[PDB]
């Protein structure tokens, strides 16, 4: 009946001034816009239909046309920034916010969804949704004793939309909006549904992607133990954002990093650092590199948890992007570690795999590796054992490469390779 | 393979 209408017939129906004819035509539009293959979004916009759809959001006496128009506009707003802008320019933001309080749950949910698409376009539309007052009624839908009494789909949509209000930078979301959202977000982060958990983690990951003050707002709400629990989930859609959030947190202060350590995160890293998904191994090694940039007692907990052999492993064999993070994690460790800690690296086997990476093209990794070598020699000097290391380096072919490096385009490489050979190998 | 958030979502049903 409403299947495969032409845009021309939708227009005729919308312009009829018969509400039921307008309802049928709006449903026909909704069905066109629901097709996965090339939904005709631009044809519908060019036909002038957005302002009519927006007026239909206010027809309290015809809840079906409210729903159909909300759905049609949701799918326009799911497109490009220009398509979303057409929806915003039609006045849809305050109309959708008014539908959040609708007694019809499927209409409230459709408005939640449309607002998630609008906010997800970017910081400006996100902040415009906030300025029109969306947060209070969104949060009111979740102000229940137990989230389990809400329909699963409704809760997933609310969580996803809140995650878009937490997303994006330049600027980050308004501080007061984040503070308003965080208590509800922390409750969603303890919910049992895997999609709610994943999107809650994504939201926390966005909130911790920023200066230490933004990290602190999140950490102060006590979410780190739950993040560490979710870091062990079986579902990779959960582990991935949990790990991003943990990784972001440990870019903060040593004291913020310590909360991650105290919550038990390091015991998960044997698995993360061998995870068969290369993105997880990479992000876990990046996280490690910001932990080994910490205090000596935090390096020591890395040692105690058995993680140095895992770093030797990634350096020996991993995707090249992961090996780069591993080189950074080692340089940081050698930069801040005690002499005993740095010696331990050599005993675990760091030298050979580090040398084998001096044959790579990326000039930045070579600078990183060379910096670590110096730090390691400097620690050996304090024990008088520079030759033993020089031997080690010779026997795995490292000196060959360090020498070939004397003649490499970059000049910081030049200088570094030269000083090592002059100072330790003559 | 990398898991990523969903920026916008079309409602197909």
């Amino acid at each position: 009946g409403t299947v495969n209408w032409s845009v021309e017939d939708i227009v005729k129906g919308i312009n009829s001034n018969n509400l039921e004819s307008q309802l049928q035509a709006t449903q026909a539009a909704r069905k066109l816009l629901s097709r996965e293959k090339q939904p005709p979004i631009d044809n519908i916009i060019r036909a002038g239909l957005i302002p009519k759809f927006v007026s239909f959001l206010g027809k309290t006496d015809c809840s079906p046309i409210q729903f159909e128009s909300a759905w049609a506009l949701t799918n326009i707003a799911s497109g490009t920034s220009e398509q979303t802008k057409a929806v915003v320019d039609g006045g849809a933001i305050p109309a959708f916010i008014s539908l959040l309080a609708s007694p019809h749950a499927h209409i409230s949910e459709q408005a939640v969804w449309a607002l998630g698409n609008i906010a997800g376009d970017g910081s400006a539309f996100r902040d415009l949704v906030i300025k029109h007052g969306a947060i209070d009624p969104l949060l009111a839908l979740l102000a229940v004793p137990d989230l389990s009494t809400l329909a699963c789909g409704y809760l997933r949509n609310l969580t996803w939309t809140l995650s878009n209000l937490c997303r994006n930078k330049n600027p980050a979301p308004p501080l007061d909006a984040v503070e308003q959202i965080l208590p509800t977000l922390v409750r969603l982060l303890h919910h049992n549904d895997p999609e709610v958990l994943a999107d809650s983690c994504w939201a926390i990951s966005y909130l911790t992607d920023g200066p230490n003050e933004r990290i602190e707002m999140v950490v102060k709400k006590g979410v780190v133990p739950q993040l560490v629990k979710l870091l062990g989930a079986t579902e990779l859609p959960i582990v991935t954002p949990a790990l991003r959030a943990i990784g972001n947190i440990v870019t903060g202060t040593d004291e913020q990093t310590q909360k991650v350590i105290d919550a038990g995160a390091l015991a998960v890293f044997p698995s993360l650092l061998t995870n068969p998904k290369t993105n997880i191994q990479k992000e876990a090694t990046w996280t490690m590199s910001n932990i080994t940039a910490g205090r000596q007692d935090q390096i020591q907990q890395v040692v105690n948890h058995g993680l140095v052999p895992f770093l030797v492993g990634v350096l020996s064999k991993a995707d090249f992007k992961t090996q780069k993070e591993a080189a950074w994690a080692i340089t940081n460790y050698t930069s801040g570690g005690t002499v005993e800690q740095i010696v331990y690296l050599v005993h675990c086997g760091i030298i050979e795999p580090l040398m084998n990476l001096l044959s790579a093209k990326d000039t930045k990794i070579i600078q990183v590796i060379l910096d670590a070598i110096s730090n390691i020699f400097q620690a050996a000097e304090k024990l008088g054992e520079t030759e033993k290391l020089s031997i080690m380096i010779e026997e795995c072919g490292g000196l060959d490469k360090i020498e070939a490096l004397q003649r490499h385009e970059n000049e910081s490489v030049y200088k570094a390779s030269l000083n090592l050979i002059e100072k330790y190998f003559s | 393979f990398e898991f990523v958030p969903n920026t916008k979502k079309q409602k197909c049903g």
